[PDB]
Parts: structure tokens; sequence; C-alpha cells
């Protein structure tokens, strides 16, 4: 019943895989158990195409928390897909990484993260900033460790001003959690 | 809609 | 259109030649704590190669890969003797399965531009190459920085995965 | 700060779900319908739902509920201001939102959820601006989804250059039983369809009576725009300095002000009705319905709603102009009038049986509520003056207007 989707999902034609991972979050959407088919997703998610990376991404989002250990095999994909020149799919990767709830997963995703707060095109810092918020969810003190507060007060004093704006309410969400030292 | 527009003037100077 | 398999200690230089053979430049490479797969289209053949890293923690994650799994590359450690005795026993316990069991087998003598890295034969000897039954294994001294070696071992691979002319 | 994006049926199953915090679980939407159906048998419905530390901020569309979990002390207008916006989206993507259209467009649904709110914040929710790299049919992110102008993509070129505007208002009323008017207001809305070409600049110009106070026009008509709500287009600060209303517009239909202001004129359509309800017998609607507006204008297609008893029986309808359905679905006659010019005043009478054997509960008594279109004519008398176009490359457009009055709650209170 899996065993036929995993096998056309370890194929290598592009209409293979892609009616495959559609087959799988269209199972995901009616409630089934498919939690047991992670990492044959996670072979088949370096692609160019677009429409289907927010896929994979959507079923890394979704099942990360219940596969914690099984989910290591995704950091390199997202620090490749952190450098490419298409300024969406690098938001859309770091939109992807702080929402990954496993705490052994963070300690890696602090470099990249790094850099997209110093990146030039706006959009990804409109997202960085949030994902900021997203990575101080999981773990607080690795992000005061990291230095990135200082770093996110720093958007605060930017221009073009939805990354001020972003930044604010990333920033007003930190200090919630703080005991307002 | 069968109703029918009035156009307005530009500047009112 | 066939898979093959990059696996191996890290820090072996291993995604350092596959992005070789993907566009022929030496890139700044973090240490992979996930995996890298592409492809190289070479000789009507798509290599599509699938480097895992070496990581500790990642080690046991190599037989979510294994169902339908029809090659293997492993790549040496050949600098860092007090590693490669855990890294034969990594080799050990992938080959200790009735799952891979038809998988032809390339062994590359990688980094070699250090005098104190042994030959394409001692390698052989330390790691027991002759004594793995149903096997069909090759040796390959293979240079990261310059690129030599990688040609004939992708044309080795070549005369393995087709049994034809 | 919202937690999860939940977007349910009518049944209580999940179409399809989208969470960002991780806060709440995914199997906390199971405890929704039955804590909903808990506290629709007390009287206690509210908006926000409570589950212990999960509360529940939905709204309720066609089939769907939208709800919208959160854990902490979440800004609840945001979130709601959030749905409602989730859903001019998707009623945008998609020509109805029913249950048919979450599961057959899954493909761009996740997509949308993903992309109108990162950790609970919104962050892109123009729909016009978010056609251009999320579609049903991947470029770049265009630079008007980062810019400040984040609701107008330059580049757009038309042939020609028209500026719709559609000044509808709509009358709302409460005239008790005792034939006096309670509340009487008119919530206006100016909504423009904008075909230009270019970044304009528009500046519309309207009879404001502060602005005419400062101008120094003060004895003419001048409408007094109690409140005015404004779009995100319009430059808010140079408004509060001098009335000036100087904006950039989108490109399509949007609603660019919604104002609302008191009347203390005559409504437009009165209705004088009695009921003669005998017990057990029959009830007669003398009813009668004249126009206290001008003669000149002509009101299209008005529904004078009358409601009537539960189990009303054998209908007769003695009218004078226009026809009579009787809907017992909602439980009220529907004394449709094609064409109502103004200044006449006609006349109508229904008569019903009523069962002799008394009813078991109470019945309930809904208010007259006319469906009343009159065009070509403002009851507050807002005047558009001018719209001067600007633009940097220098062309004539065609800007066009017309008035419609319409009703909001135009309901008449019975005994
Ligand atoms: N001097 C020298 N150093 C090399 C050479 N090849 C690889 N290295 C070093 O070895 C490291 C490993 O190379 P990579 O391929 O990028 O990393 P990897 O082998 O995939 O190891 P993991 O990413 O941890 O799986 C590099 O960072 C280099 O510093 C070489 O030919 N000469
Ligand atoms: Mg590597």
């Amino acid at each position: 019943e899996i065993f036929e989707l995993k096998a056309e999902l370890n194929s290598d034609k592009k209409e293979k895989k892609k009616e495959a991972v559609k087959k799988v979050i269209a199972s995901m959407t009616v409630g089934k158990d498919v939690s047991a088919l992670f990492p044959d997703v996670v072979n088949c998610m370096q692609t160019d195409n677009l429409e289907l990376k927010k896929l994979v991404y959507l079923y890394l989002m979704n099942y990360a928390k219940s596969q914690p250990d099984m989910a290591i095999m995704a950091v390199n994909t997202f620090v490749k897909d952190c450098e490419d020149p298409n300024p969406l799919i690098r938001a859309l990767a770091v939109r992807t990484m702080g929402c990954i709830r496993v705490d052994k997963i963070t300690e890696y995703l602090c470099e990249p993260l790094r850099k997209c707060l110093k990146d030039e095109d706006p959009y990804v810092r409109k997202t960085a900033a949030v994902c900021v918020a997203k990575l101080h969810d999981i773990n607080a003190q690795l992000v005061e460790d990291q230095g990135f507060l200082d770093t996110l007060k720093d958007l605060i004093s930017d221009s073009n001003p939805m990354v001020v704006a972003n930044a604010v309410a990333a920033l007003s969400e930190i200090a919630e959690s703080h005991p307002s030292s | 809609t069968s109703y029918d527009y009035c156009r307005v003037p530009m500047e009112d100077g | 259109e066939m898979r093959i398999l990059m696996v191996g200690l890290d820090a072996a230089g291993k995604t350092t030649i596959l992005y070789k053979l993907k566009l022929g430049e030496i890139v700044t490479t973090i240490p992979t704590i996930g995996f890298n797969v592409e492809t190289v289209e070479y000789k009507n053949i798509s290599f599509t190669v699938w480097d895992v890293g070496g990581l500790d923690k990642i080690r046991p994650l190599w037989r979510h890969y294994f169902q339908n799994t029809q090659g293997l590359i492993f790549v040496v450690d050949s600098n860092d003797r007090e590693r490669v005795n855990e890294a034969r026993e990594e080799l050990m316990r992938m080959l200790a399965e009735d799952e891979l069991r038809d998988a032809v087998l390339l062994v590359f003598a990688n980094k070699q531009d250090l005098p104190n890295a042994m030959n394409a034969a001692e390698i052989t000897d330390k790691l027991g190459l002759h004594s793995l039954r149903h096997r069909n294994w090759y040796i390959q001294a293979t240079c990261a920085t310059s690129g030599d070696g990688l040609y004939e071992g992708l044309d080795w691979l070549s005369n393995q995965l087709r049994n034809q002319k | 700060s919202a937690s999860a994006v939940y977007v349910l049926d009518l049944k209580g199953k999940v179409l399809i779900c989208r969470n960002y915090r991780g806060d709440v679980d995914m199997s906390e939407v199971e405890h929704f319908m039955p804590i909903l159906m808990e506290k629709e048998e007390e009287g206690m419905l509210s908006p926000i739902l409570a589950h212990g530390g999960v509360r529940f901020m939905w709204i309720k569309h066609n089939n769907l509920y939208l709800v919208a979990t959160s854990k902490k002390n979440a800004c609840v207008s945001l979130v709601f201001s959030f749905l409602y916006k989730v859903v001019q989206v998707f009623s945008e993507y998609f020509k109805e939102l029913e249950e048919e259209s979450i599961r057959d467009n899954f493909v761009i649904i996740y997509e949308l959820l993903d992309e109108l709110m990162d950790f609970g914040y919104p962050q892109t929710t123009d729909s016009k601006i978010l056609q251009e790299y999320i579609t049903q049919e991947a470029p770049r992110p265009p630079a008007t989804v980062t810019n400040a102008v984040s609701w107008r993509s330059e580049g757009i070129k038309y042939r020609k250059n028209e500026v719709f505007l559609d000044v509808i208002e709509a009358v709302n009323l409460l005239v008790s039983a005792n034939g006096n008017v309670l509340r009487s207001e008119i919530v206006g809305s100016i909504k423009m369809r904008v075909f230009l070409s270019g970044m304009p600049e528009l500046r519309l110009g309207l009879n404001d009576k502060v602005l005419f106070d400062n101008t120094g026009r003060g004895k003419s008509k001048s409408v007094e725009l109690e409140d005015v709500k404004f779009h995100q287009c319009v430059r808010l600060s140079r408004f509060e300095n001098d009335r000036t209303i100087s904006f950039i517009p989108p490109d399509g239909e949007f609603e660019l002000m919604s104002y609302r202001l008191n009347t203390h004129v005559k409504p437009l359509i009165w209705i004088e009705s009695v009921i003669e309800k005998h017990s057990h017998s029959r009830i007669e609607y003398m009813v009668k319905a004249k126009s206290q507006f001008k003669r000149r204008s002509t009101a299209n297609n008005v529904e004078i709603h009358i409601p009537v008893p539960n189990d009303a029986d054998s209908p007769k309808f003695k009218t004078t102009v226009g026809s009579v359905k009787w809907v017992p679905e909602n439980s009220e006659i529907v004394w449709s009038v094609k064409s109502f010019p103004g200044g006449k005043e006609y006349l109508m009478r229904a008569h019903f049986g009523l069962p002799s054997v008394e009813a078991e509960d109470k019945e309930g008594k809904p208010p007259i509520s006319v469906k009343f279109e009159i065009p070509y004519f403002t009851t507050s008398g807002i005047q558009v003056r001018y719209l001067k176009i600007i633009e940097k490359s220098g062309y004539q457009a065609l800007p066009w207007v017309r008035y419609i009055t319409q009703n909001g709650d135009y309901q008449l209170r019975t005994q």
C-alpha cells in the first residue's frame, strides 16, 4: 500500500517522484500516518523544480517532531539552499529552518541564519528576522550565546521598513520571553 | 451592473 | 541512468570531488551533517551520485537509503591512522548486510597530496579487500585539488554498470 | 500571535492544517467541535473557545471553520483580521471557497498558508501582489513584495486609462414599534476599480465639512464625515494634516474608504404596517410603503420583507403594484416591487390563516427589512469634486464615477 509509493518515490523520473510526493502530502492532508515514510522523501528533495520543494519542506515541517533522529539528514541541504541566487528558495529554506522543532538540529543552523541576516536582498532578511524568533522559541540561551539579538537590533535601524517591522515583531516576541533583564 | 457612469472633472481649479 | 553512493569517514574530501565532478571547482564546504545528491552526465549515463557524510551521529542513518540500492563507492581516510580503523569497522558493519548484496565496490585513495598518504596497495591490505566475497572491487588513487583519477574511476564504473560495449 | 491555522468543515474534521509554533498539538482541533456543541446548548457561545491552555479563535464561512489556535496571550484582533484576510485571499484565488476547493487545490493552499504567516505573524497578504509568484498554473519575488509601496506592481501597462469609482451608500435604519426612528446612520463605501498604467499618485477630493470650514466655503452643502476608514494606500499623516486623500492605487477592484455619518433626514422607504392577528383564526397585513425621497429618483428592484408567523396557511395577497411571492423558508413574505418611483405610496394587503390548535413554543418577532437600491442618488449628499491623476510619464486618464444608494441593515421593528 505504501511500498508501491516508496518504489515510485525512489525512481529517477521527474513525473514519478513529483506525483509521488503529491500523493504523499495528499495522504497527509486527510490525516493518514505517513510518518513512517520519512527518509524516502528526503532523498528526492534536491531538485531544481520549485513547486516540488515546497511540498518536501512541508513534509519536513509536519514530520520532524515525530521523527527526531531521522531528521539529521536535512541540514546540509538547507545550508546548501541558503546560498542559492534565487532569493525565494533562500527565504523558503530559512522559514523552513526555524519551524523544525528538534533540539539536536539547531546547533548547526546558526551559521546560515547569521549570514542571511546580513544579506542584501530584503525578502530573505524579513524572513530571517522572524526565523531568529523561531530559533529563540526552541533554545533561548543558544541565540543569546550566538549573539543574534545584538545583530537583530541593527535591523531596527535599517531602511526598507518591512524588515524593520518583522524585526520589531521578533524582538517583542523575544523580550516577552525574557524576565525583562 | 446595468448602470452608467458620469465623468468627473480633473483639476477643480 | 544509475545511482551510486559516496560513503566513508568524514573530512575525507568526498564532497570536494563530488562538486569537482559536478562543476570543476574546489569549493568551501562545511562538514556535511546531512547529505548531498547531484548528477553528472557522462558517457551517456547520468551518474546520480549520493554522498553521505561520516559524522558519528549520521553513520546509523545509512540503512535508510539501502532499500533499492544499486552501487557503492567507499572513500578511505589515508591520513588519519587513528580513525581508519573505525572507518574499516563502519565499512564492515555496512558490509554485514544481505540487503546491499548486488552493489559493486570502488575504493578511492583520496587526498593524495601529502607524503604520509599510502599507495593503492597498502590500503587494500589494511582494509582486507581481498577477503570480501561477491564484491567486484577496484582501487584508485585520487587527488582532490587536481582532479586526477576521477574520470578513470568513472570509466571503470561505466564498465561495471553496463556489462556490454 | 497565532499558532496553527486550521481549516475545518461542518463535521469538524480537518480539511487542511498548518501549524507554525508547535505550542498547540495537532490533535487539539479534535476538542473544537465537541466544545462548540457544548457551548451551543447553554448560550455561552464565543468566537474564543477554551480548552485548558489552548484557545480557539474561529470564524464561520459557508461550510468552513477557520480555527486559529493559540496558547499564549495572543493578539486576538490580529488573528481575526488575519482570518478574514485569509478568507479574502482564498476567495480571490478561488471563485468560491467551499469544501470542494480545499481538497482539490491542496497544491497551492499549503503554499499560501506557508506564505501569508510565519511563526504566527502576518507578513504578506495582498492577494493581487501575491498572484505574481504563487500561481496555480517559479520566478523571483517581485520588488513590490519588499518595497514600501507594497500594493502596486510597477510595470503594468494598459491600452486605455480608466479610473472607475462607485460611491455606494448603505442606509442603516432601526425604527421602533412606536413609529419613531431610533438609529439612522449611513455607512458609505467608495469602491474603486482602477485600470491605470504607471505609478500614479491620485488626489481624490470630497466635499468634507472640515475641509470646507478650513477652506472658507462654509455655506454650501457639505457632508460631515463623522469617521473615515481609508485603505492602506492612503497617506494617513497627510490626511490628518489637511484632510487630503493622496494615494497610489492597487491594480483591480478594492475598497478605498468607508465613511460613516449620522442622518437627521427622514428614512427613504417607510413601512407603515398594521397587523390584525386574531388568535387561532387568521392574520391581516394592511401594510403600505411610501417613499419619502424626491420624485425624480427610481428605486430599482426593492424587496420589502415582512415576517409572518411560522405556521401560516392558505395565503391571499391583494396588492396594488408589485407581485408577492411567499417564502416559507425564511417564514416571511417578499413584496417585490420591480420599480418603485419616489413620492408614490403603494398599499398591499396580505391575508393568511393560522392553525386552530395553538403552538407549543414561542415565535419571535423579526423586523421588516427592505432590500432597496436607488441609482444616481446619494442620501449623504457627498460629491466627489476632482481626481488629479499625477504621473511622471504624463497622460490624460478618464475618471468615471457612479452613485448608488443601497441598504445596510434597513430594519423596521414590528409590534
Ligand atoms: N590539503 C588538502 N586538503 C584536502 C584535500 N581534499 C580535501 N581536503 C580537506 O578535507 C576536507 C574534507 O573535504 P570535503 O569534501 O569538503 O568534506 P567531506 O569529505 O565531504 O567531509 P564531510 O563534509 O564531513 O562529509 C576539506 O575541507 C579540505 O580541507 C586535498 O586534496 N588536499
Ligand atoms: Mg561534505
